[PDB]
């Protein structure tokens, strides 16, 4: 039917798909878990209002949760890509990654919006996705220098939805001296967890993660923090 | 300061009825009725919804006539509306305040008169259009001498 | 004061007393004057003119002066404000922008400093552009 | 004047005034010729008005003070009333009348992009409502100042996709539309067949 | 008769850090849950004073110096959450592992209230609802403690008490108590 022409249809097309998606959606499944998919794949190839009305939600895709852990991996690679270009010594590629984040942001917003159902499950390899995700989320949000054309970006196309979406994976994410090594760690600029005896006074990847998550947390702290004339003047 | 006037009404319900006299004097000047009329509008902002309705009896005859200088009324009034609309309209009315009897309901019922006879009492007029539509939309026998007598008697 | 309020308009008023004076000693009655004030230009109304009068027949040309001068230095305070508005930066509406209260400041002539630019900015980071132009008239 | 003041002005007197048509009436000889009412007698008000639309959309089809809040305050001001009392009309003869003067309006539009709005929130009624889909089906042939009321059009058609959303002759009016739509802004055709 | 108000000790009151408790709506009815000061009176209706901070789940509205319509209605079977940081000064409700949002769509239940004299646990019982009280006694017990909660740092109340936690019930059966100096309505002066 409708859902075969859509698959196969893998840019009028696209939007006239859309209303196809739109139809599907209020007269409904197995078709909506192959539509998801469907929509899951073609954004993965390739426009807010791509993922404007996103009504249908996956409840168990599986396959598309790993395609968007694999997407969220492009996504951390070229706003790297992006900052080490910056880095490098103008402001083409802040422009860019502005761009770029434009629309990957919606992509962000349309896995937070079902992270609730991963999120009920307590372990998985999707921790170890989201703990990378949100990696590369603190990295472009620490980077106050790409901060001031996201936040350009952000504003032109119209309380951060990259923040958001770290701050609902910090219950998946995560004794209470790694806190105190985290801020060490910070204080000292150590990417590696070198000091095992602070801790003993796997675990190395998640001391490490405490880390970012401390360096986010100061980041987020940041964030959070005449009459006589007056004739002459006028 | 005015509000919360409950203790002693009357002054407030007096002050009221002479602000709004002395405000469309006959021999003024443009200042000295212009910080009149902002008297009465500062005063009437901080008022009880309810004890203004002594006065508004007046100000409902008053604003479908629309004679002379109604604008400012018109605009004191919208305030007035934009301030107690939810008190007035809704049943639960605002929670400080206890909630205005039918009194004000057929008060605000006769400004609807008066919205039915300003709708189209004058022509076209870009000033009074402009300075008018924010009130209107927020507005929402011998025997029978002898029975004279006994009347007379009675 | 007297000469900062008007220049060029002094000629017009003294042709204008002279005239109204048939006498030619310099006084001026009431109602003369209220002719001369309508012919003027001004056509103000008596109820202004009379406690105009009071507060300054036997009105002299110093005097007419002065109560012109006391009339008319009400108009310029209203007719101030409205170009100040625009005159920050060509795009008026909306002047939130930092470059606008830049030209604005560093070129006053008053030399008002940056400091006292904070100030204003604060004194009611987006601003209105009538907002604080507002409160700074007062 | 005691006219112009109210019945509780009035007071005593008012009393004394049926007291003494009672002592007439003892006498045997007598002479004889809302708060709710008043919510409901607005909305009548409403039906008024829309009569008064509908009449100067004629008029305008072939200045005065009329024309004058026509064009100026009578779309402000139903604009504003709406927006104050948008679930208080759902919740008839009120609803009657308010699905009424919507049916009117249509016809009164075709003869602001704000009205659309406006528009978008009984034998004359349906009648109405039936023109008003064969209309939108003629129009959508017609795709398949004339761009400009298209546009409008296709913005109203969206809000009545909206309408039709919320609430979960013209059938087959919009069954006809639904299947040019899916042989022919994207959005609006999403909204169709969602709605 | 009147609502049988229910609360904890006066000396189980606890004036810093986070805690929890999960109170099981078996039967839908006219039933609140939350906090409350030390001093609550129980005559009046819960939430009428500024005493207590809780949520009705039978209209979907929460209580505090008046009622405001934030929250979800619940129904039969569902585990209310009660959150609260004194350290962060903001308390959040949660309903089967679902935190629940008012009107703007935050999260927190009620914003910049003061520590005080301090809190402890309070429900109210309507005529015809019935409910099953978990303090966390058993850290196990609660059900979804572990779903939220636990990530956030946040305790259950009776973590460490290794006797059951006393609770004051409000006696319907009136009682003569000698009348208050500063009463509202009411003075006396001895002559």
């Amino acid at each position: 039917r409708l859902m075969a022409d859509i698959g196969g249809l893998a840019p009028h097309v696209i939007e006239i798909t859309l209303p196809m998606l739109c139809s599907y959606l209020p007269r409904w499944s197995d078709h909506l878990n192959s539509l998801l998919g469907n929509i899951l794949r073609i954004i993965v190839n390739n426009r807010l209002a791509v993922f404007a009305q996103p009504i249908v939600s996956r409840a168990r895709p599986e396959l598309l949760h790993s395609h968007f852990i694999p997407t969220i991996g492009r996504l951390r690679k070229r706003a790297g890509k992006v900052v080490a270009e910056e880095e490098q010594l103008r402001d083409e590629f802040s422009v860019l990654c502005r761009d770029l984040y434009a629309l990957y942001p919606l992509l962000i917003r349309y896995v937070d919006n079902n992270r609730a159902h991963w999120l009920t499950e307590p372990n998985a390899n999707a921790e170890e996705l989201f703990r990378m995700v949100g990696e590369i989320f603190i990295y472009w949000s620490k980077s106050h220098n790409f901060k001031r054309e996201e936040q350009n970006f952000v504003v032109q196309n119209e309380i951060v939805a990259t923040l958001k979406k770290m701050l609902p994976i910090g219950l998946n994410m995560c004794d209470q001296d790694l806190i105190m090594l985290a801020k060490t760690r910070y204080a000292l600029k150590d990417t590696d967890e070198e000091v095992r005896e602070f801790l003993q006074n796997d675990p190395e990847k998640i001391v490490r993660r405490v880390q970012e998550v401390s360096a986010v947390l100061y980041h987020l702290e940041q964030t959070e923090h005449s009459k006589q004339r007056r004739r002459a003047v006028v | 300061l005015f509000a919360g006037t409950e203790h002693r009404a009357i002054m407030v319900d007096s002050m009221l009825h002479t602000v709004y006299r002395l405000s469309r004097g006959r021999s003024l000047t443009k200042a000295q009725r212009d910080v009149i009329e902002d008297c009465l509008m500062a005063l009437c902002r901080y008022i009880r919804p309810s004890m203004l309705q002594h006065l508004l009896r007046r100000l409902v005859f008053d604003v479908p006539i629309l004679n002379e200088f109604a604008k400012m009324p018109l605009k004191l009034l919208t305030n007035h509306y934009e301030r107690c609309w939810k008190y007035y309209c809704l049943p639960t009315g605002w929670a400080n305040f206890g909630v205005t009897s039918e009194e004000e309901l057929h008060l605000t019922r006769k400004l609807f008169w008066g919205i039915f006879d300003s709708l189209a009492h004058k022509k076209y007029d870009q000033e009074l259009y402009r300075m008018a539509m924010p009130c209107l939309c927020a507005i929402a026998p011998e025997k029978l001498d002898s029975f004279i007598n006994k009347f007379a008697e009675y | 004061m007297a000469d900062q309020l008007t220049e060029e308009q002094i000629a017009e008023f003294k042709e204008a007393f002279s005239l109204f004076d048939k006498d030619g000693d310099g006084t001026i009655t009431t109602k003369a004057l209220g002719t001369v004030m309508r012919s003027l230009g001004q056509n103000p109304t008596e109820a202004e003119l009379q406690d105009m009068i009071n507060e300054v027949g036997t009105i002299d040309f110093p005097a007419f002066l002065t109560m012109m001068a006391r009339k008319m230095k009400d108009t310029d305070s209203e007719e101030e404000i409205r170009e100040a508005f625009r005159v920050f930066d060509k795009d008026g509406n909306g002047y939130i922008s930092a470059a606008a209260l830049r030209h604005v400041m560093t070129n006053l002539g008053e030399k008002l400093t940056d400091e006292e630019v904070d100030e204003m900015i604060r004194e009611a980071g987006q601003v209105n552009y009538e907002a604080f132009v507002q409160m700074m008239t007062a | 004047p005691y006219d112009t003041l109210t019945a509780k002005e009035k007071a005593r007197d008012r009393e004394k005034a049926q007291e003494l048509l009672k002592f007439l009436q003892m006498n045997g000889y007598a002479v004889t010729r809302i708060e709710k009412r008043f919510a409901f007698g607005f909305l009548q008000q409403l039906l008024r008005w829309m009569d008064i639309s509908q009449e100067f959309i004629a008029h305008l089809e072939a200045h005065e003070q009329e024309i004058k809040f026509f064009a100026k305050i009578l779309l402000p001001l139903i604009n504003q009333y709406f927006t104050n009392h948008c679930l208080y009309f759902l919740s008839n003869k009120e609803k009657e009348m308010i699905t009424s003067l919507f049916c009117k309006l249509a016809a009164l539009v075709r003869h602001v992009v704000n009205c659309l709005h406006i528009l978008a929130r009984k034998a004359g009624l349906r009648s109405f409502f039936e023109s008003a889909s064969e209309d939108i089906e003629k129009m959508v042939e017609n795709l398949r100042q004339n761009l400009t009321y298209t546009t409008v059009a296709l913005l109203p058609v969206l809000t009545t996709l909206f309408q039709h959303i919320a609430q979960h002759d013209v059938q087959v009016s919009c069954y006809r539309t639904l299947c040019s739509i899916y042989s022919l802004r994207p959005a609006l055709g999403e909204c169709l067949a969602r709605l | 008769d009147r609502v049988r108000i229910f609360r904890a000790e006066k000396s189980y009151t606890v004036q810093s850090g986070r805690w929890y408790f999960e109170f099981e709506a078996v039967t839908t009815g006219e039933m609140r849950v939350g906090w409350a000061r030390p001093e609550l009176r129980p005559d009046v209706e819960l939430g009428a004073d500024e005493l207590a901070y809780v949520f009705n789940g039978h209209r979907g509205q929460r209580w505090h110096l008046g009622s405001e319509p934030f929250g979800r209605p619940w129904q039969s079977g569902d585990v209310v959450g009660c959150m609260i940081d004194l350290t962060e000064n903001t308390i959040i409700f949660t309903l089967n592992g679902e935190v629940l949002m008012s009107d703007s769509g935050s999260e927190t239940a009620f914003r910049e209230i003061e520590i005080g004299d301090g809190f402890l646990p309070v429900c109210s019982l309507g005529p015809g609802q019935v409910g099953h009280l978990n303090l966390g006694q058993d850290v196990s017990s609660l059900r979804f403690f572990a779903i939220c909660g636990l990530q956030e740092g946040f305790e259950p109340f009776a973590i460490n008490m290794q006797r059951p936690v006393t609770t004051w019930f409000s006696k319907s059966l009136p009682q003569f108590e000698p009348v208050p100096p500063e009463h509202p309505h009411y003075e006396v002066a001895r002559m």
